[PDB]
RNA sequence: AGGUAGAUUACCUGACGUUCCCAUCUGUGUGAACAUAAUGGUACUGAUCAGGCUCUAAGCAUCUUUACUUCCGUGUUCGGAUGGGAACGGGUGUAUCCUACUUGAUAUGAACCUACC
RNA sequence: GGGGUGUCAGAAAAGUUACCACAGGGAUAACUGGCUUGUGGCAGCCAAGCGCUCAUAGCGACGUUGCUUUUUGAUCCUUCGAUGUCGGCUCUUCCUAUCCAUUUCAAGCAGAAUUGAAAAAAGGUAUGAUUGUUCACCAUUUAAUAGGGAACGUGAGCUGGGU
RNA sequence: GGCGGCACAUCUGUUACAAGAUAACGCAGGUGUCCAAAGAUGAACUCAAUGAGGACAGAAACCUCAUGUAGAAUAUAAGGG
RNA sequence: UUCCACCUGAAUAUUCCCUUAGGAAGGUCAAAGUAUUAAUAGUAUUGAUUGGUAAAGAUAAUGAUUAGGUGUAACAUCUUGUCAAACUAUGAAUAAACAAAGAAGAAUUCUCAGUGUUAAAUACACUUCAGGAAUUUAAAUAUAAACAUACUUUGAAUCGGCCAAGUCUGGUAAGCAGGACUGGCGAUGCGGGAUGAACCGAACGUCGAGAUAAAGUGCCAAAAAGAAACAUAACGAGUACCACAAAAGGUAUUCAUUCAUAUUGACAAUAGGACAAGGAAUGUGUAACAACUCACCUAUCGAAUGAAUGAGUCCUGAAAAUGGAUGGCAUUAUAAUUUCUUAACUGAUACUCGACCGUU
């Protein structure tokens, strides 16, 4: 009962149907793994801004 | 010259495009492949390519001015008739006396036989 | 005990030489692949002939050695032994193999064991070439006919313009030879040039 | 049936270029990426310490991270039927800039330096110049007069066949 | 006869150079990539060297900070230039590397305008213990790498009498007191290197010993009159005089043309006549 | 012109001979001390009586090599396409892409920072 | 972390049924048929030599080209809710690569007896000992006692010796 | 089908078609280990081979110079470095 | 495994399994439900690359291999002939992955902060090119794309496949076994190939009229007349896949090329000689000398002749079992084969136009 074993035929035929599956704009902007002191330097500056932006809605 | 087994293809006079587009005209407005009957639909599609009847149509496809791939693509596909295609077959280039491939001036013949 | 010719006829597969993985290869029959006057200078022999092959095949060593003894014989008692230089240009670095079948034994599950050795030959390709004397040329044509009964496909006898296996066509060698840029070799020539050293 | 292991079929791939062994450029080392360049993935298999997937050879794609001592690269991976990101941490050594956008750099700064001066002829009132016309493919070529002082005829006709031997 | 001269044509094909440099035998470049590679998160930032190199005749260190144009020298000091200070003599001795390390020290200061802050030590006294430039109120002082290339660093070797003088003029540079004069015995065993003890030992030795060996080695001492106890208080005066005017120094110079290419108008009437006179 | 550090890594290499050295570099003298080894040969340090002998560098050669260009040659091979030809084997025509080896001509380095002449 | 599952994403596991049984399978073997033709069989091309001299009356080495399905292989397309599986007896028909008889040509054809080949398949091609035998090998007789096919022709035709 | 083999977990070159993937009981081989150093670092040196010399010493013992792009070595299969 | 019409419409990869007639993750598919949407590409062009296949090479590295010079069998050295799936300097075609202006369509000027790097920074890095304000601005290859694009959820069936080939491997080979890319059949009818799952044309709601495709035009069978040739005294030829034929031989035939004799006289034939001209005189032949005859020379006779090579066609090679298959009849300066000429013709459910039904 010996049967085939393998095919590629037909697959890239499937493959393109629904075709190839680009990721969104968001995938290349994850930060993640990023350097240690950049990460360490964009949010001390992230929390500088909020706390100045905070001061301003309690004034007004 | 990829697509050459499956079309035929020339260069056409102004008779050709003039006969094309008066007898199988037809522009695509509001996802409907509307026939052309007056001059008024013509300036209501393709008025702001400062072109307004069916001569600057038949005008500026044929110089190619500077509108072209706009008006060029307004005007849905000719649907054309049947006719003696080759003198062999289809099978081979025009070339060899097939029916494929670039005619150059000769699809002319073809296509006052077609329209 | 040996196969049929149809059945290694057409050239299949890879070239399959004999190598470190490929052993227990039986020797070829042909070894000698110059005849004749092996050692005649170059401006003895003017003429050229060649057995064209027009077939893209496998020729084995066996039909090679047959081609080369007709034409040997054949020679000797025409041109003599200093009158003609015959020369086989196809080597037998091909081998063959067979999956030699004797209930007891197997069905599909094994491979070929060499079984001889061919060369991979192709259309336009020279197979033999020789050269000889002006009067020995009617000589070459006979045996180089009856030589091509001994191999298989389609064969052609060209009559060559050049010199005796040299490139140049029979005037350039002429007008070659006496200006200088000719040397005799023992049985070829070498071109003199204008490069290196310039000597004292 | 090929093995599955990391580097296999990579006896040409791996090997490296003719009379090009040993130490490399020092550029490869000097050479300043900052995030949003575009690099070329070049396993270099004289280091083997940090070799990128064999897979990833050749392809460009763009830095994402700079660490002390690698690169952060983002590459786009093919799989079955999507598109997925990768994002990989390459030394310097197995990496190049890629000249990608050589040309488009040049287009840019082409009309760059015409729209600098519009803004000074703007000032003095006269016409401003405009900008460098768009690339176009191979457009028909228009009609010429050719001269026939300086003209010579050659025929050509099919040739009459003569055995190479 | 046989040859079997292995430089044919096949040898060269397949032939791979060296670099240039390595070549020529000048360049460690496996050690050079090494102090060259500057962190990739410090992006453009200078990763400076201190290229200490002794000739037959003088010291030469230099400041460099490599690019791929080409390295670039921030400053210099020659140790032939210090007869300005008062050395006349001697431009290769552990003294006069530990001058030329000092003066390197203080003209880089001086170009960068932080010679004031950074002082290091400046008595004689001091002279032999490990000094290192510290922070001073929050600003750390002027950092270099030694580079000594192809140089074996043994415990008394000169590279390191340069890297002294440096760290006593006030630039930082990393370091250990295990290759000094001392690493051994103590600061008084440094210190009488590089004020020229052991040069003014040597004369006084060999006076004892024989007059004709005496004027073979230190010959023009004798002519300058250097007396082997004035070797010690010169050098005390040069470092006083480097530490108030290091600022560098201040025409068409005589060139040499030498032998010139021939055209290939030349080279072809060469080889004709050549081929000419054999006829 | 020379020296230091280089980047390109043979147009930079290899062999045969030639040309200066005024500064510089090199070769050169010595072994007391740091340090070194079986050996002051190396590496180390102290020095300056001699020298362009070598190195380095500049140039020479129908020099090997290497590097550009033509040619090789639209010849090898190749993507697309017959109810095209052939009993096979293999090989057209059409719309296209088009190497390599060789040979010939030219070249034998360009160029950055600092110092000194 | 280690102890380990090697059938390596990891049950704890010996045979034999000819006394056998069930669900199924032409997903798969034993017979025919079909593709192939290595192997078996038959036929050619060349011509080194054999044949007292003489390559070809008769042969034909070294090579090389085909045909056949009368051997045995190779495969697994049909058939597993079954195509009765060997031989012999009986009987008809078909092929020719002709054993005899008829007509011819050639010979190393004097006659006789033979040998090679062409036309030709309308007619003939046996009796027995041993063996289930196909085959084989013997004893005869004959003008000759040729080779094969038809589901390896032929079991609601027999027989049942073989299996 | 059984007997054989392991193509059952696994690595290298090739078949394999110059991205990736990639078959056969296709081809040539390999693994279930070995290492307190054969791991880490620093320094010094240059290997195989050849030519010419030196008491025994010779084709092979050790010493010297020159040439030497790796033709050696790198635990192991092969391929890379 | 039980009613109708309508719409969409597959699969044989990958991973794990005591897995191999079966399952689960996943791919393909349907139905529901959304989003104004940094959320288009089975394409080409231009630009910078990547690769090591075809090819190429072989005193270019590794390995294999024939011979010839020169110098000191051997070794060097210069040549020569032929090679590699597990060799390679070089290296295509076809390809792979980039860019061609989305922190949301550019740019510039002014102002400018937090951290850190830094010797220190006004350099530099990240922070909506932190942020803020003015001015300018819709430009940056071709083509196509709003019933576009991006999807989300839930779920079915399927993972026995088979065929073709200007492809490959094992095998002598197979309507054999196994693969790379694509198109098919399966799931598919229609026109043609007589017949046929896969070939060619072309994909289908019910119809009318026309131009067509493959392919055909003696009759069966709708439709063609003319032109030139190589064939055809034979079951020769006659619609690819396709249902077969080879080496070889022929004073069979057609065309082409090359050489020689070609006339003032070749070859064929007739006569004499054969000692302008004759070989110890060629064969027959006399025991041998002799005679006939041959090469050869004269005489006679007045248009081409002789040899080689190549390309087509034909014949031989060519033998199997029920009677039979260019499909049959039949054709034979064709109604066969190859090529043409003629604004000749026939013909599909495909194309055009029109009428009607349904879906969007």
């Amino acid at each position: 009962s010996k049967d085939k074993n393998r095919s590629s035929h037909n697959q890239s035929h499937k493959a393109h149907r629904n075709g190839f599956y680009k990721p969104k704009k968001s995938a290349y902007m994850s930060t993640k793994g990023m350097n240690v002191q950049v990460l360490k330097n964009t949010k001390a500056q992230r929390k500088f801004a909020l706390a100045k932006k905070l001061e301003a809605k309690k004034a007004a | 010259r990829l697509v050459d087994p499956y079309v035929t293809y020339g260069y056409p006079t102004l008779e050709t495009v003039q006969k094309l587009i008066y007898k199988r005209g037809a522009l695509k407005i509001n996802g409907n492949r509307m026939p052309i009957t007056s001059n008024c639909m013509i300036k209501k599609a393709l008025g702001d390519k400062d072109v307004v009847c069916v001569d600057d149509l038949v005008h500026e496809i044929y110089t190619v001015g500077k509108h072209f791939k706009e008006v060029n693509n307004k005007l849905a596909p000719f649907k054309l008739n049947g006719a003696k295609i080759a003198e062999k077959n289809k099978k081979i280039h025009f070339i060899l006396g097939g029916g494929f491939g670039n005619r150059e001036l000769l699809i002319n013949k073809l296509l006052a036989n077609m329209i | 005990g040996r196969r049929p010719g149809r059945c290694y006829r057409l050239v299949r597969g890879h070239p399959y030489p004999k190598s470190k993985y490929c052993r227990g290869v039986p020797d070829p029959r042909i070894k000698l692949f110059d005849i004749g006057n092996r050692s005649a200078p170059c401006d003895d022999f003017p003429c050229c002939v060649h057995i064209v092959g027009l077939e893209r095949e496998n020729i084995s060593s066996e039909a090679m050695e047959a081609a080369r003894i007709s034409i040997n014989k054949n020679m000797l008692k025409y041109a003599g032994k200093d009158g003609f230089h015959v020369r086989i240009r196809i080597h037998p670095f091909h081998v063959l193999r067979i999956n030699k079948m004797l209930l007891q034994t197997g069905m599909r599950g094994a491979w070929g064991k060499s079984y001889g050795s061919c060369a991979r030959v192709k259309v336009g390709q020279v197979l033999i070439s020789g050269r000889c004397k002006e009067q020995h040329l009617p000589a070459m044509i006979k045996s180089f006919r009856l030589a091509c009964y001994k191999f298989a496909g389609r064969q052609k006898l060209v009559i060559s313009n050049k010199w005796g296996f040299t490139k140049y066509t029979k005037e350039e060698y002429q007008q070659l030879k006496k200006d200088g840029k000719i040397i005799a070799d023992g049985c070829y020539f070498k071109l003199a040039t204008t490069k290196g050293p310039l000597p004292k | 049936p090929l093995s599955n292991g990391r580097n296999r079929r990579t006896r040409k791939l791996f090997k490296r270029p003719f009379r090009g062994h040993g130490l490399s450029n020092t550029s490869t080392i000097l050479h300043t990426y900052k995030v949003g360049d575009y690099v070329t993935i070049l396993c270099n298999s004289s280091i083997q310490h940090g070799l990128p997937y064999k897979a990833f050879h050749g392809k460009t794609g763009r830095v994402w991270n700079v660490n002390p001592h690698a690169i952060g690269v983002m590459v786009n991976k093919k799989v079955n039927n999507r598109i997925v990101v990768k994002r990989l941490h390459i030394s310097p050594e197995h990496i190049k800039p890629s000249g990608c956008q050589k040309d488009f750099l040049e287009r840019k700064a082409a009309v760059a330096a015409i729209r600098k001066q519009n803004i000074q002829l703007k000032k003095e009132g006269k016409p401003l110049l405009p900008l460098p016309a768009k690339r176009l493919p191979k457009q028909p070529r228009p009609a010429e007069l050719i001269k026939g002082a300086d003209i010579k005829f050659t025929t050509v006709a099919p040739l009459k066949f003569e055995e190479l031997y | 006869g046989f040859l079997k001269v292995i430089k044919n044509r096949a040898y060269f094909k397949k032939y791979q150079t060296q670099f240039r440099r390595r070549r020529e035998g000048k360049t460690d470049y496996y050690a050079r990539r090494k102090m060259i590679f500057q962190d990739k998160d410090k992006f453009k930032t200078p990763k400076y060297r201190v290229v200490v190199r002794i000739t037959n005749k003088t010291v030469i260190a230099q400041i460099a900070y490599s690019e791929i144009i080409g390295d670039k020298i921030l400053c210099a000091a020659y140790s032939h230039e210090l007869p300005r200070y008062g050395v006349k003599l001697g431009l290769t001795n552990y003294a006069a590397a530990y001058c030329t390390g000092l003066l390197l020290a203080r003209r880089l200061l001086q170009k960068l305008g932080m010679d004031k802050q950074f002082v290091g030590v400046s008595d004689a006294a001091k002279l032999g213990e490990d000094y290192t430039p510290e922070e001073v109120d929050e600003r750390r002082p002027f950092k270099c790498i030694l580079d000594v290339g192809l140089a074996r660093t043994t415990t008394g070797s000169k590279v390191f009498a340069v890297l002294k003088g440096m760290c006593d003029g006030g630039v930082y540079v990393p370091h250990s007191a295990t290759r000094f004069a001392g690493a051994g015995e103590n600061e008084e065993a440094l210190r009488s290197r590089i004020l020229g003890g052991h040069v003014a030992a040597y004369m006084k030795y060999l006076s004892g010993e024989d007059a004709d060996l005496y004027k073979k080695q230190f010959g023009r001492f004798i002519a300058a009159g250097i007396a082997p106890e004035a070797l010690e208080n010169i050098y005390i005066e040069a470092h006083k005089k480097i530490r108030e005017n290091p600022a560098a120094e201040k025409k068409e110079h005589k060139k040499y043309p030498t032998s010139k290419k021939l055209t290939l108008e030349q080279r072809k009437a060469a080889i004709q006549a050549k081929l000419a006179k054999l006829a």
